[PDB]
């Protein structure tokens, strides 16, 4: 396990506006959602 | 390959002389149907038929009895074996 | 006694690395396009059925690996690493 | 085919999925009046009229008729093309129209309005026909009854017309409950008949 | 000896899931695979087939 | 599949828009050379 | 083998980055299914 | 004109009472088939029953209880064990029984009142449990 926090202000730009769970919600090999509930969901 | 299946119990009821006689590759002996034979189960409650579609083995006799469920028909590397 | 004779993933790297009828095809219209054109015609215009018919068919040969096993894939990815 | 092209505002409209059915409208306050001696039938939105097929003897003089549409709703679900597309789009398919004769010709506004459900008039959108609904009646009191008592049910995809007593009224669970059951009895046999056991064996 | 069990295991796959439709609907090992949820008919077939 | 035989498959080239006539120039027509013909084929 | 694909897969197109609008080409592909389209 | 009109088993089975699945007067049997004699090897029947491991019927849940329901008579069956077709059956139907069963409880609870449905689990409790017994206590 591996965690970076980014110390430039365009670091941290860039983590909070394009790395971020919720502007990446579709795959884009065919463009499927990721985050589908899945086992007991 | 695809087998058919008897969809009731009762006795089979087909003209063996429209079919070619024939040995399958499991050594029994079977028939060979070329057209599109109709094939009569005559079970408890009605009587049921059957299409035999050409190329296809038929691999029970005229007046045969069959069970449910029980494989009627079949519709159709280089190794070395030591005995 | 006896002695009887009777009868995916590293596809795709066999595509990619670099079919009989293209052999053939690329073979068959090397030694004649030229024969037919002139300067930077034959060469041209062989170049152009070459090659469009090769970027067909490992198109249609990688989408037939991982269309068999369920893999959806938009063909623009495949395009780009085939051009 | 007619040679002609209608005048469309002397007529009522009724559209259904695969026609647009025309009948003569005498003039009325009401606008429930039926000249069935002029029909029309034209393909939707198109003003190329023809002579609709006749199934039964039709009414010679004038008849008021309350009028309802039978069908289904069509609940889509369309690809999201455009930005803020719909999730879902609703519309309504109407296969058959029902035209019940007021009893007497009487008015909706009048106290003594009663539906005469032995006279009812049925037009198919698929076969784009006209026809007279044929009604068995099972209340007791023949011709003569108090009309305010009866009940019409309709089945089998406006085929079978029933007059029963009000009293006798199906719950609609009821009716819902009777369709499971018949469809579900059948497929349960169905499944059970290649146990090769079934023809020695009970249902319970 | 090959074909016939082959076809009897084929065949005891193919019936399993109508059964589960038709007298157990709610059964928990048919739920977790026909959702989705977690598991296949192959891996299911290998405890029941 | 292209048809093996070449002018087949000049005629499909030109049903799927591979290639036509209309990319059939060189410099010398487009620029109005017309004195080359003049030096070549002699 | 997995990897070792993706490595060299990766390695033949890495350079390739959208870098203009419009290339201006006159050409085109002719399809006569809808997940290509 | 013409468009107004004025106005044991198959009942079993329209109402879904217990019924065999085939009519016994509609049912006949199979005539005579093939006897050994006029067979291929491959469909004769053998001379000798042969062991098998498969030649006893696998106990299960529903064949204790479609025993059980058949002695109180809440189902009939066709014969005295429960086919395999009947343990499917009663396998897609076995909460409605049960219901029935239940219903009958609370039904006898109302009837006969908690001292005599109780008692039933307190076995040194001798007094009268009758609602009468109760109320003249």
């Amino acid at each position: 396990m591996a965690v970076h926090v980014p110390l430039s202000l365009e670091a941290q730009a860039e983590a909070r506006l394009l790395m971020f769970s919720h502007m990446n919600l579709l795959s884009p090999a065919i463009g499927d959602p990721i985050s589908v509930p899945t086992q007991d969901m | 390959a695809e087998h058919v299946r008897a969809p009731y119990n009762g006795k089979i009821k087909f003209n063996e002389d429209l079919v070619h006689p024939t040995r399958t590759r499991h050594g029994h002996p079977a028939f060979l149907c070329y057209i599109d034979l109709s094939v009569i189960i005559e079970s408890e409650d009605i009587i049921h038929s059957v299409t035999i579609p050409p190329k296809s083995f038929l691999l029970v006799q005229n007046d045969q009895y069959v069970e449910s469920e029980q494989v009627i028909a079949e519709i159709r590397e280089r190794v070395r074996k030591y005995i | 006694l006896v002695t009887f004779i009777y009868e995916g993933l590293p596809k795709v790297e066999q595509v990619l690395e670099v079919s009989l009828n293209l052999e053939k095809r690329i073979k068959g219209w090397n030694r004649c396009i030229t024969r037919i054109l002139g300067i930077p015609w034959g060469f041209l215009i062989g170049a152009e059925l070459t090659i469009v018919q090769s970027r067909i068919s490992l198109v249609n040969k990688i989408q037939k690996v991982y269309r068999s096993q369920g893999v959806q894939i938009h063909n623009r990815h495949i395009e780009i690493i085939v051009r | 085919v007619v040679d002609y092209r209608i005048n469309e505002d002397e007529f009522h409209k009724i559209s259904l999925l695969d026609c647009d059915f025309f009948i003569r409208k005498p003039p009325d306050p009401d606008n429930d009046v039926y000249d069935f001696r002029e029909m029309y039938v034209t393909p939707p939105d198109t003003d190329i009229y023809s002579v609709p097929r006749v199934l039964a003897p039709m009414p010679q003089k004038y008849i008021r008729c309350a009028m309802s549409d039978y069908g289904c709703y069509d609940v889509t679900e369309p690809p999201i093309d455009a930005p803020r597309d719909p999730l879902y789009k609703s519309e309504r398919e109407i296969s058959k129209v029902f035209l019940t004769k007021h009893y007497r010709n009487r008015r909706l506004n009048d106290p003594e309005f009663v539906l005469d459900f032995e006279e009812i008039y049925v037009i198919d959108s698929k076969t784009k026909s006209i026809t007279r609904a044929r009604v068995l009646v099972t209340v007791p009191g023949g011709r003569k009854r108090d009309r305010k008592d009866d009940l019409l049910v309709i089945r089998d995809n406006g085929n079978s017309f029933k007059i029963i007593h009000v009293g006798e009224r199906d719950d609609p669970t009821t009716v819902i409950e009777r369709e499971e059951w018949t469809k579900t009895r059948e497929d349960m046999e169905k499944h059970l008949r290649k146990l090769r056991d079934f023809s020695v064996s009970n249902w319970f | 000896s090959i074909e016939i069990w082959y076809a009897t295991s084929e065949y005891l796959r193919q019936e399993m899931n109508p059964n589960f439709r038709m007298t157990d609907p709610f059964n928990p090992v048919h739920m977790m695979s026909f959702s989705g949820a977690r598991g296949n008919a192959s891996q299911v077939h290998q405890l029941v087939g | 599949w292209f048809p093996e035989e070449p002018f087949e498959a000049f005629k499909e080239m030109r049903e799927r828009k591979v290639f036509d006539v209309s990319d059939m120039y060189t410099i010398a027509d487009v620029w109005g050379w017309t004195w080359e013909k003049d030096f070549k084929n002699k | 083998d997995a990897g070792y694909l993706t490595r060299r897969l990766v390695e033949v197109v890495q350079h390739i980055v959208v870098r203009r609008t419009d290339c201006g080409t006159i050409r085109g592909i002719s399809v006569s299914f809808i997940q290509t389209l | 004109n013409g468009f107004v009109v004025y106005n044991g088993f198959e009942l079993d089975k329209k109402l879904g009472r217990p019924h065999p699945f085939i009519d016994p007067t509609k049912k006949k049997q199979i005539e005579t088939t093939l006897t050994s004699d006029e067979s291929w090897w491959n469909w004769r029947k053998p001379e000798k029953e042969q062991w098998s491991r498969w030649q006893r019927r696998r106990p299960d849940v529903e064949t204790v209880f479609l025993k059980a329901m058949a002695e109180t008579g809440q189902v009939k069956l066709y014969g005295k064990e429960p086919t395999l077709t009947e343990t499917s059956l009663y396998r897609a139907r076995r909460h409605l029984f049960k219901e029935e069963r239940l219903q009958a409880e609370r039904e006898r609870l109302a009837k006969e009142g908690p001292m005599a449905f109780y008692s039933e689990w307190v076995k040194a409790w001798k007094r009268d449990t009758s609602r009468e017994a109760v109320q003249k206590h």
